[PDB]
């Protein structure tokens, strides 16, 4: 057998892009932009995605050793429903809260900086080959976690790279669409899986 | 090897805060 | 014959990551982080990595036609010694001298730089197809230079397309593991191999 394992999993991520502009007496610059992909915590996924289908308007996750804090537009946190994506041939099925990006109001002779939080969920075919010790996602994102590793039937055998309290295993979980079923959760540093 | 980067050369769940 | 050339190489670069933090009344963000790989210099690759096994905590180099200084947690230079990197399956032996990122102390209203070097030494696999005129390595980046390429016996005739001061070949060369040996030295915008 030398086709790898595929199953479907589902991502969770928010695209936090700050850029900052500066405002000339004519014209408008781009003097940088930081664009990163915020993981959604288990809190998030469950009781806001799945269980009422909106997104936090803030993105609290740690990255380079610090717990950062984006909050779309700056301002306060709000719940966002989360709408289907722009039509796309050959491509599976994507939701995402934000679609214009947020820039500061033009100051004269001033550099300004304006946050924007995108909340994004994505449907993606997962692949995995032998000995199924990691899997990697249609986004082309590895993930070094055994798809079978859980805390049942002598799944916590398997293999796993992150600590423990980066994995959670739900039972009895219903899935929402944007019978029970054992969901598999993992907060990876630029994004968490569902499978 | 290159997503390996960050879990070999670098602290994952340390926080570092004052 | 279709299988490239197979060598082993050692890279030698560090990771200058320099984040831009604002500290707001209740929490933290990330305006802005840059990441460069540095390369490390012929000097300190002989004469302090190994040599003695230990990285300057300074990154000096030029990028984008600019004698670029970064310091660690911007402190004085200091010799940093070289450990280890963390264990991860299917992945040749690796060692770096910082694991925690640095980012600036906490104070209200204000934006502040923290500048992080971590010098950083693997063994990668080397590979080269068919004029051989140049090789990849298992980090996925280019090395314009044939493996082969040298002072000694009509090896100058090889191609290159660095200039002559980014290569450097020590004769009667005694590896150090963090019998003589012909190591060659190429400092890449990026990086340094050695092979």
């Amino acid at each position: 057998n030398i086709a790898p394992y595929k199953f479907k999993a589902t991502m969770y991520y928010k695209d936090v892009t700050v850029s900052q502009v500066w405002f000339g007496h004519r014209y408008s610059q781009f003097m940088g932009i930081f664009e990163d992909r915020a993981p959604v915590p288990f809190e998030e996924v469950i009781d806001k995605i799945n269980a009422k289908g909106v997104c936090r308007s803030t993105a609290k996750y740690v990255r380079n050793n610090l717990e950062t804090t984006a909050f779309h537009r700056d301002d306060h946190e709000t719940d966002m429903e989360l709408k289907p994506a722009n039509a796309a041939t050959r491509t599976s099925r994507g939701w995402h809260t934000t679609d214009l990006k947020y820039n500061p109001s033009r100051v004269e002779a001033f550099h300004r900086y304006g946050t924007t939080v995108n909340c994004i969920v994505e449907e993606v075919d997962a692949r995995s080959v032998y000995p199924y010790d990691e899997f990697v996602l249609a986004t082309g994102d590895f993930v070094y976690m055994s798809p079978f590793y859980g805390y049942r039937e002598g799944s916590h055998t398997e293999h796993t790279s992150y600590a423990a309290d980066r994995f959670k295993q739900v039972d009895g979980f219903y899935a929402r669409d944007l019978a029970p079923t054992t969901r598999n959760l993992l907060t990876t540093p630029k994004f968490t899986v569902a499978w | 090897r290159n997503q390996l980067h960050d879990l070999r050369f670098a602290d994952i769940d340390t926080v570092i805060h004052a």
